[PDB]
């Protein structure tokens, strides 16, 4: 999964 | 609500304790109580609200993904019938997840966003609105999926417009918003080229502004820039 | 209860799914429902019950320890007064922990232990009884601490007597019981010499019986023996 | 903390 903040 | 009898300051204090104890459901309930006192949230307080719900919904999402994968496998050719239980339990988890997203969206709508005038607070809350509609979109399968997607998009776009006008390109809120909206494009809106373009442009404009920053601000901004780079590497 | 309308087999199926999704509160609720159907539990089913509650109470214990440490620091000389909130929140967590222990002890008393005739099931349930009284003892500070400690001791001792008469010295249940009762001695009963003696004797008697085992049984027994050794190394 | 199972 891609990075989110 | 349940927290109606507790002082606002005591709620904040206990949210911090809950964070230290890794009790994120309790942290979320304390911060919900604090929001429902009706006063605006400070920067620190906004961050406590976001951390608590991020961790609660993050666990829900991970469990939903496990269950969805099992359910998908159950519907392949040659799979033995096991009854309604996998679907029922995935549905239970999904309904709980939707309820947490609805709770956060409700706090934003009653009345955090409308009272947020400063760019940093308004952008922070609109980013959250985009994120929790995005989590709703991840599990949406019916006649409202398009509308949920559009609600996410609209919130993120309003946040982006504000951030571009009012914040420097290295601002951590601005950067994190862009990171997440770029993921929206890739994973939700079926727009990988838009995702890549946004990540790239964001990274490059931040790089050009790093020279203006203190050592500590530089550290914060470069950490988020590395996440943009990580996604670009995944996608290219 | 809440699970009264769900089939026993569906409860078991969903407990397994909950385990895969790391949803241990849901797993515990499903297994509580299964126990309340009134039928005895198979070996696999006993293991699901124990895993679910172990993980729930394990998280509670870790949070309680964090909060207790903060509270202890708040009562040192030179510490600034911060009000009742740390104590109140530690008390909340403690009360929840006590409620989980009471729930498990209630399932054992109504009616898992009295219907357990085979040595392997009876020892398994009495070990659990000792463990959950031990967790109660960890947080006990009043006029019942002595009685809680004695309840743990009594359960563990009954389990030990059965296991020595009915199970081989390499049996994993027997070994895990001894491991935990030895920790009881060290951490709860202020009997470190008893703890050390028990761990040592258990290890040595298991070593002498390994020759009788298959490859897979050998692996299981030696894994637990290593935990005995690890504790001995910590304590000596 | 010591090991338990
Ligand atoms: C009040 C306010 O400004 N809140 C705020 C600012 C910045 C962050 C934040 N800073 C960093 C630095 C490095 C990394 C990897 C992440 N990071 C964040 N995360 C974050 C969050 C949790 C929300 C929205 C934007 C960002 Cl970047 C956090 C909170
Ligand atoms: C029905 C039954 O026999 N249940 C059962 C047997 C054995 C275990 C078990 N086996 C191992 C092997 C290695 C290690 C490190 C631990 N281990 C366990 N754990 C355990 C549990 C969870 C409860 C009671 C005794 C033991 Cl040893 C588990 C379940
Ligand atoms: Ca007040
Ligand atoms: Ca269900
Ligand atoms: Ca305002
Ligand atoms: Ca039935
Ligand atoms: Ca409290
Ligand atoms: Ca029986």
């Amino acid at each position: 999964f891609p990075a989110t903040v | 609500g349940a927290m109606g009898s507790m002082e606002r300051a005591s709620l904040i204090q206990k949210a911090k304790l809950a964070e230290q104890a890794e009790r994120y459901e309790d942290m979320a309930a304390f911060m919900k109580g604090a929001v429902e006192k009706g006063e605006e949230l400070s920067c620190e307080e906004r961050n406590l609200l976001s951390v608590a719900y991020k961790n609660v919904v993050g666990g829900q999402r991970a469990a939903w993904r496990v269950l969805s994968s099992i359910e998908q496998k159950s519907n392949e050719e040659g799979s033995e019938e096991k009854g309604p239980e996998v679907r029922e339990y995935r549905e239970k988890v999904e309904t709980e997840l939707q309820g947490v997203c609805d709770t956060v969206l409700g706090l934003l709508d009653s009345h955090l966003i409308k009272e947020a005038g400063d760019a940093e607070s308004r952008v922070f809350y609109l980013k959250m609105k985009g994120d929790y509609y995005r989590y709703l979109a991840e599990v949406a399968t019916g006649d409202d999926k398009k509308r949920i997607i559009d609600s996410a998009r609209s919130a993120y776009q309003e946040a982006m417009d504000i951030s571009k006008k009012e914040m420097p390109p290295t601002n951590p809120i601005r950067l994190g918003l862009a990171l997440n909206f770029s993921v929206f494009h890739y994973e939700i809106a079926n727009s990988p080229e838009e995702a890549i373009s946004l990540a790239k442009t964001t990274f490059d404009e931040a790089m050009a502004d790093l020279h203006t920053l203190s050592e500590d601000s530089y550290k914060d901004s470069t950490l988020i820039m590395q996440l943009l780079r990580d996604n670009l590497t995944l996608w290219t």
